[PDB]
Formats: C-alpha cells, sequence, structure tokens
RNA sequence: AGUAUGAAAAUGAUUAUUUUAUAAGCAAUCAUGAAUAUAUUAUAUUAUAUUAAUGAUGUACCUUUUGUAUAAUGGGUCAGCAAGUAAUUAAUAUUAGUAAAACAAUAAGUUAUAAAUAAAUAGAAUAUAUAUAAAAAAAUAUAUUAAAUAUUU
RNA sequence: UAGCCUUUAUAAAUAAUAAUUAUUAUAUAAUAUAUUAUAUAAAGAAUGGUACAGCAAUUAAUAUAUAUUAGGGAACUAGUUUUUUAAUAAUAUUAAAUCUCGAAAUAUUUAAUUAUAUAUAAUAAAGAGUCAGAUUAUGUGCGAUAAGGUAAAUAAUCUAAAGGGAAACAGCCCAGAUUAAGAUAUAAAGUUCCUAAUAAAUAAUAAGUGAAAUAAAUAUUAAAAU
RNA sequence: UAAUAUUUAAAAUCAAAUAUAUAUAUAUUUGUUAAUAGAUAAUAUACGGAUCUUAAUAAUAAGAAUUAUUUAAUUCCUUGGAAUAUUAUAUUUUAAAAUAUAAAUACUGAAUAUCUAAAUAUUAUUAUUACUAAUAAUAAUAAUAUGGUAAUAGAACAUUUAAUGAUAAUAUAUAUUAGUUAUUAAUUAAUAUAUGUAUUAAUUAAAUAGAGAA
RNA sequence: GAAAGAAUUAAAUUAAUAUAAUGGUAUAACUGUGCGAUAAUUGUAACACAAACGAGUGAAACAAGUACGUAAGUAUGGCAUAAUGAACAAAUAACACUGAUUGUAAAGGUUAUUGAUAACGAAUAAAAGUUACGCUAGGGAAGGGUAAUAUAGCGAAAGAGUAGAUAUUGUAAGCUAUGUUUGCCACCUUCGACUCAACAUUUCCUCUUGGUUGUAAAAGCUAAGAAGGGUUUGACUGUUCGUCAAUUAAAAUGUUACGUGAGUUGGGUUAAAUACGAUGUGAAUCAGUAUGGUUCCUAUCUGCUGAAGGAAA
C-alpha cells in the first residue's frame, strides 16, 4: 500500500518546524505530489502537517515518469506525412 | 492608528470554506488510519481488498494519531459545534471570544477544542 | 578662440495627417472602432505606420529610510565632461614553465627541503617505535611532528 | 569578533532534517505464579515545575452563643455568672512575580529503524554585507490591562516580495513573477448593478437594526424555561 | 388552564448522534432569548456607492442585498445507488395526460498547480554531427531549480587604443525609415551625405571603457 | 513473661551552614571528638561545560612527594554559586638560557612574586568651565496617537430641600462621550490686536412646549423641540483672559494649522548694546526685571470676485 501525498497548502507563513517537516516527507513545492510507503513513522509524519496535506490511499505507486505520462493531455490529431 | 478593517464576524461565505476546511483535516486523518489498517492487514497476511473488505479494522498504535481520533481530544466537522468552527477562546477579550478568521493563520492552523466552560 | 563639415539634441515658427469645445488625475500599457499614409505578389474580405472615439488597468524617477504618491532629498531641458586607478610589498586561489628542487645564474640571495623551543652544544625505524618542548635516572603523561623487491617528500 | 550569507573543494561520510519504536496496563493464545506473540486502552524512554489546579508548609485574609489564656464591666454572700476585649487553639472558607504537596500541551532531548540524496551535516581554503529595524498574533515588564508608547520572548510577513483579496492599504488573509500561452484544477476572498460569478432550505429580525472597522453601565418592551 | 416569583442554563437533566460488548449498558459528542432606548460637533449624506425588508387581483416573471444554522434539488440506505420532486426537451395521445431523454458534477476567482510550447542550469537516460570521442557542439525524454535590497559568484555586449589582417565607389562609414535574428547588439532593403576607402572580420593585449541622479 | 542489646519505622528541615539570596544537606555537607597541621604540595593535564576573542568552570589519567586511615580509600583549600583587573614600564628573587671582537660584566630572556587602571577590555605619567559674537559637517537617529487629568452626560441614590431621596439639589464610589484644558508618546522639524469671517450646537437672547407643597400673578428655577435672526462700547493691562464702568432682549460655548502675518500690525515673546537683582572664583548665566532693537516677494496652477471671446442651437 502507498500514499499518495499532495502539498495543497503552500509553506510560506508556515512556521519554519513544519516546513522542515514537510520538505523531509519529500513534498518540495505546492501541488507536488509524492507517493509514499505506508509505515507508522510516515504517517505520524503526515499527521503533524496535516493541515497543509492532501491523502489519499493507493494500491501501487507510480514513477514520476508514469505520472507524467497521465498527466498528459489528448492532443486531439494524428499526423500523417505527405 | 493604522486601519486594519478587519471585521468581528465571518461573512457566510468564509464559514463554509472554513468548514470544507475541516471536514479535509478530518478527511486526511481518516485516510492516513485507514492506510496504516491496510499496511497491517498486508503484514499479518491479506490482499488489499481483502483489507479494505475487513469488518475488524485496526486501529492505530501510534499516539499522536491515536489522539487525533479521539473525538474527545480531535473532534470531527459533524461533532463540532457552531461556536468553536468560528470562535476560539481569547483570554483577554470581550466574552472571553473572539473569531477564528482572526487568528494569525488561521487557514493552515487547527484548533477545535476550546476550553470547556470557556 | 584652428579649418572644413554638420538631418545631434534641447528650443521657436509653420504646414500636413489625425484626435479634440458634457469632459477631471504620472499622460503610459493592454483592449478596440474609425480616419489617413505607404507598399512593383493589396489575389483581398490585404499588411504595416501614424492618430488622446471608446473601455480596462496604472500613486513619476532617484536618494535615505522601520517605512515615501508623499506635503522628506535631489534634479528647468538637452549636448559634452564628471567617480575603485598606480607604485612597493604580503597572503590566498587558477593556469602555465620547471620540479626535490624553483627563480637568478657574475657572485650572491629568496623560498622549499624538519619538526620543536624564549634560548641553548638538542633533532625522525603503525605506534604501543621516534623527534622536540616542560619533567626526568629512564620511561609515563600533554602538544605538535616525522616513520608502512622500491624509485625519497 | 561571533551570529546570519557566498564561492571552490574533501571523505574508509549519513553524521543532517522529520517521524516512528522504546513505557504502563488490560484481554486472548502459547511455553516455563513468570516469558513470548497478537489485540486493545492510556497525552506512552529520559529531562522539567509554567498554565491550570491547590492552600500543605511559608507569607496574607475572613467567620465562630466552639475551646483555652488573662483583662474590663456586673450580680449575690475573695468566691461567681454573664457580657465582652485581645491572643492562641479548633472547625470551615479564601490568594501569591519573587508559595508549588498535584500538574498539561507545547518544549529540550537519546539509540536504532524508516523516509528525505538532483538532499542535509561536518570540515578545509578564500570572500562579504549586517550590528537605529517595523507590524501582526500569542504570553509578559514598565505605563493607567492608555498610546501608531516603551522594553525584551516566541512565530510569521515586511525589510529585500511582484500577483489575488482586505474600498484605498509595507507589516492582515492567501500566494512566491525564468518566458509565454490561456484549456483544466483551484487558494484567500466573493456571486442584484457598479464588478469576474448563485441557486436553495429552515428559523429570527421591522430597527434601514444591519449590509468588511460590533459603544458601556443601565432602563423599557416582549420571548422562552422552571 | 389563569395568575404567581425567579432564571436566560445541555453542568445536571432530556433529546439526538458516534465509538466500545450491543434491541441494553458504558464512554464521548452536539442542542437553551430578541427588539428599542442609552447613541453626541464642527468643509458634506458617508454600508465604497446605487441601493436592499414585497403584495392579493395577473404576469412563460419579483419575494433580503440583514442576522443565525446549513445544502449544492428533497428524502433514505452505504463516493455510490434508489426513490420523490422540479425544470427543460423530444414523441405519442385527448391547452392537458402518458413514455423516454438530460440536468443534478453550483460558479467566479491569482503571475498558485496542471496542460500547452520556449529559455537557461544541474542530475540521470538517449539520438545526430566531428578524429579529457570517458570530449565538444546541437537535438530529445524524465526530474528538480530559475522574486530579490546589502552582498558573493559566473558569462557576455557597446566604445577607444596596440599587435596580426584579406577585401572594395556593385565598396564603406554615419544617419532616417521599414523589415530580420529570443534583439543594451548586429544585420537586410530603400533613401541622403561622405570617402579612392576600414586598426574592418576574428584572437589577444589593454583602457580617461558605458551616466536622469553629486 | 521480664531485662538488656541491636535497631527499625515515623517525623525529619528550616535549627545549623564563615557571609546576601537561591539550590542543596540527617546517607548529613550540620554538630562532637582522635590523630593531624598535612592536599590552603610539585611537573604533564586529555576531555567536556561555557564561550566572539581575552578570559571562566568541572575534571579523568600519568608521574614526584605528604597527611589521616586496620583497611577500602580520602584529601590539588572552604556544601555550591560572589570575594575581582590585560598588556606596557618598574622592582625582588631563583634559572644557566644568550652574552654584539674574546673573557668577565651589563643588558635581555625563562620561571616565581609585587603594587592599578571602580568610567572595573584599562586612550596619556599628566587636564576644568563658558559663548545670547560664534562658526562647519550632519541629524532631526503646533500636527498624529492616548485620554491619566479636564469638560460633558448618563445609571444607581447617601444626604440637603419648614414635611419628603428624585420642584430644585446629588458626597465618595460606577458606566460612558468629547479631544475645547494640564499631561504622556516621539510617526513627523508664536501670543495678542486689526480685517474678513465660514462652520458647529453641548442655545445667551428671541419662537413653541413639559415639570415646578418649591407654577396665585409677575419675575424665576429646571427640562424638551429649535441654529431663522441676533449676540457691546469704554478705563486698566502686550495680554486672550480678568477687575470694574455704562449699556443691552442677549452680552452663549466652541471648531476652522488654539481660522485668518505671499491680508495689516509687531505691543508680548527666544539674537547682537546696556543696566539692576540673584548664581558663579571667572568667562558668563536666569521658569528674573527693565530701555532699545531686521526679513521680503511683480501670483505659474488650484480657488474665489468680476468681465469677455469661441462654442453644438
Ligand atoms: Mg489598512
Ligand atoms: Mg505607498
Ligand atoms: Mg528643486
Ligand atoms: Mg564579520
Ligand atoms: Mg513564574
Ligand atoms: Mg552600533
Ligand atoms: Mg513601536
Ligand atoms: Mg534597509
Ligand atoms: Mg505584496
Ligand atoms: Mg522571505
Ligand atoms: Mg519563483
Ligand atoms: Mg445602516
Ligand atoms: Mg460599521
Ligand atoms: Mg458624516
Ligand atoms: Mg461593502
Ligand atoms: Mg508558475
Ligand atoms: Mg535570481
Ligand atoms: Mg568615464
Ligand atoms: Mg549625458
Ligand atoms: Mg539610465
Ligand atoms: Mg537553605
Ligand atoms: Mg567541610
Ligand atoms: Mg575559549
Ligand atoms: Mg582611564
Ligand atoms: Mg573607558
Ligand atoms: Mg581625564
Ligand atoms: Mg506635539
Ligand atoms: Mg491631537
Ligand atoms: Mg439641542
Ligand atoms: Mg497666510
Ligand atoms: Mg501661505
Ligand atoms: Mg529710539
Amino acid at each position: 500500500v502507498f500514499y499518495k501525498v499532495t502539498l495543497s497548502r503552500s509553506l510560506i507563513g508556515v512556521p519554519h518546524t513544519t516546513k522542515s517537516i514537510v520538505k523531509s516527507l519529500g513534498l518540495g513545492k505546492r501541488g507536488s505530489i509524492v507517493y509514499k510507503k505506508v509505515n507508522p513513522a510516515i504517517a505520524g509524519s503526515l499527521a503533524k502537517v496535516k493541515e497543509l496535506v492532501k491523502v489519499e490511499v493507493t494500491e501501487h505507486e507510480l514513477t514520476p515518469s508514469q505520472q507524467r505520462e497521465l498527466r498528459k493531455s489528448n492532443p486531439g490529431f494524428i499526423v500523417e506525412k505527405r | 492608528g493604522l486601519l486594519w478593517k478587519i471585521p468581528w464576524r465571518m461573512s457566510t461565505h468564509q464559514k463554509t470554506r472554513q468548514r470544507e476546511r475541516l471536514r479535509n483535516v478530518d478527511q486526511v486523518i481518516k485516510q492516513l488510519t485507514l492506510g496504516l489498517h491496510v499496511q497491517r492487514c498486508q503484514d499479518k497476511g491479506l490482499t488489499y481488498q481483502e483489507a479494505m473488505e475487513s469488518k475488524k479494522k485496526y486501529k492505530p498504535r501510534s499516539k499522536s494519531l491515536r489522539l487525533l481520533n479521539k473525538p474527545s481530544v480531535f473532534p470531527k466537522e459533524n461533532q463540532m459545534s457552531s461556536k468553536d468552527k468560528y470562535w476560539t477562546f481569547d483570554k483577554k477579550a470581550v466574552g472571553y471570544r473572539k473569531g477564528i478568521h482572526k487568528v494569525p493563520k488561521w487557514t493552515k492552523i487547527s484548533i477545535r477544542k476550546a476550553p470547556k466552560f470557556f
């Protein structure tokens, strides 16, 4: 099992301890998404910054590349070279 | 002196937003707990779906999470009172109360349990 | 204050295009009609350029400040001139030359090649051996140093 | 000078940051009244004396047809009773910057584990700038629980931060602008028009109360509950 | 049920909900007044302003823009489904009735995030081009980063002088206008003025090397 | 069942601690006693705490000697935290370290010790005033905030009022409003007179009204509405103010940079002269007194008073 953790609020204006925590969590920027293995420590960490973060449990994680692929919009065209 | 035009009440919209935020916080906690439970299940020797199904879901052991789960310490939004969603206990106000929206970073800060009689 | 030349700007008059006599504020930016000008591919239902219909947005610039639209400093405009340089040294770095030597090679000298001590006639085999200092018969103890089939630092 | 910043680099380098495990008890199961495993509860290794809470000791305050110690006044024949005066004792109640017997959270903080390595720490060789800060919120001292006052503490922002909101706005609320583009999520704030965007439900208000800066004691009128 | 004297309470009590064994018990959570007066100064009313409180008879139609508690039609069960209702549309049937469909994801809102391209730097993968090829140049893919005063670091351009140096009046230099290249610069075309013509391109060396701030 | 011993438990604690306050302390550091005057000794001190540096603090261990102790051991002064001062220049001893031609010396050094810079990181061995005759560089390293005081108002009502709190009065305490006083803060660097006034209402007069054993009337007192009109001339003083005089229906209180100095004046008031009193040794000084005594401006824009031209009627 994995947590999908998103930074939904900016760290700007938040006490430095909390910023540090967020950094540790591997969350770089607002809207950034991380997939973390579920162990108690991680959960505890997340609890502390709960008001900054949106979490959801998922079956499997995703590599950044996969995520990117998922994101990509549908280009509504098929090229043909002539 | 310098005019900080901030009202003593909140607009309905603001209140709604606050409520939503509260709900979201609760949801995060719930999700965390769920994740922990499913991890436990997996450790024991079950599938993901099976874990999800399970009647006897495991409570969390870590202190903080447990405390959060307790509604005495950290109420959920439906449980919570009107008087605590939109006001905090101020030790130096008139009525010993103050609109939450006055609290510095109220949009990030969580603060549910005011004192028992205040 | 040489002689030529001079479509450099600020500044004045005038003419053309355009906008302007019910409209209010750094005079711009973005949106957006209309009018005019030019264009040897405007084929046009064209393209550029100019122009304060009209709408939205928009507290000059510097300085000094906790902080300036400030009714704090400074400037009438334009043109020209106006401010981190040199000498003699020292220490670090980078690259090049040479290298257990380097520079200079007339002889000197400078730095490196041995650490230490106020100074003195003292001074180097994994360290637990050794060197110097305080101490001492000699060790210990403290500090710093040197020391590991080979080719010295 | 240290603190905060930068450049180059070093490694028998993960030391850095964050959390978790660590304790106590209950139930169940298994081994020898003990040990392990699983579950559950408990503000859950160690450090602490603020809030709160308390009146113990210390320092203060109150009340007794209570008890004792003496005194003042009083009756009858020095003894006696009552009315007390103060002190001490008893019982009850109370508070405090320099009282804490109970006692939080936040905090300091340890080893291992997990996560952060396009990451953090340490060290080496070089450089700086800064040493009249401001506001907001919280807990204070000074002031008069005055000040856009003053002095420090903690956090943020401003300083050095443009953007959206707060009518206008350094310091508030959100959010950190490499350059565009403008389809999709949105933050704080809003949705009759000005002005981008709205429809509902249940109550209350009749004063324009109120509608982004709440003015007090008190009085009147009504409404509920007993 | 009238009058009667307080209180403005969910602590207690009752009701409802959630968690534990569970039709009960235990523990936790939530639910208890409103007007008016009091009310007040000097350029001008001062919610930012307009303005906002609804009503039969009639509108394919308004009904707070205030205060309190809420929702994203309303109700139930556990994001979903169902029912109910509403609106809109279509078709059939006699302006109605029946059938089917859709809507129920409220919306706006930043220079936030994503998408969509572009630039730069770094880390990790490539592809092409050319004999520290373990390199360089260019192009991809994934990721992270790109506000900034004092300050530190790195890289360029303009101007002028010295070293080297082709070329040419169809050339050059300077100017104006319109183009071009991610553009303090240079280049293209037309035009005007020089000038028998670069201290010209480029690499070095240097600087009286860049001005709205005295 | 008794005696004795060993004790143990409770209370220990504000006694005592060389000395303030705090923390500690009976397992005693507190007290008594034997021995001893020795650890109130000598070289190396790692490593910590603390910390800008200079400094400070605890301290294991190694070596040399000493004291007490049967022994284990304990002692590098004091139960802990204050009890202090750099370098430089002098001075005294030890060291055998250099000895400017050599030898001696002198002089310097090493080790140990001495006296102070209390403005206590100490500018020199050695240092006070005044300037209104002053000058240079700079900085700002009445308004705004507050409302303690002031004024004004309310709520409650002790008490006055020939009786009776509430006609009229209204202690001390309460709750407010104003920003007209005296202050506080440090964002920011002139009083009067004349002229002209504009605005406010918490109304002095005039208009309407309620209460008034304290409205017989007339005069009043007090309160509500009301800002339309009006609200003074002299002697004194620089005065605003204030004391009088004469009037008046009344001679209200403010705000306007305590309105108005690019509109006037300059009497007061912060310069140069001089004098008096006071203070100072003196230069000089003053919450003193007195005579004299210095700024100017043609109006660009806003605005206002008038007067035209253009214009879309
Ligand atoms: Mg403001
Ligand atoms: Mg500004
Ligand atoms: Mg000027
Ligand atoms: Mg420095
Ligand atoms: Mg305290
Ligand atoms: Mg200083
Ligand atoms: Mg301040
Ligand atoms: Mg600054
Ligand atoms: Mg900003
Ligand atoms: Mg910042
Ligand atoms: Mg950015
Ligand atoms: Mg209103
Ligand atoms: Mg208001
Ligand atoms: Mg007004
Ligand atoms: Mg409004
Ligand atoms: Mg962005
Ligand atoms: Mg940058
Ligand atoms: Mg120059
Ligand atoms: Mg110039
Ligand atoms: Mg410039
Ligand atoms: Mg004591
Ligand atoms: Mg002793
Ligand atoms: Mg030190
Ligand atoms: Mg001195
Ligand atoms: Mg001194
Ligand atoms: Mg002196
Ligand atoms: Mg003042
Ligand atoms: Mg004022
Ligand atoms: Mg009146
Ligand atoms: Mg004037
Ligand atoms: Mg003037
Ligand atoms: Mg004369």
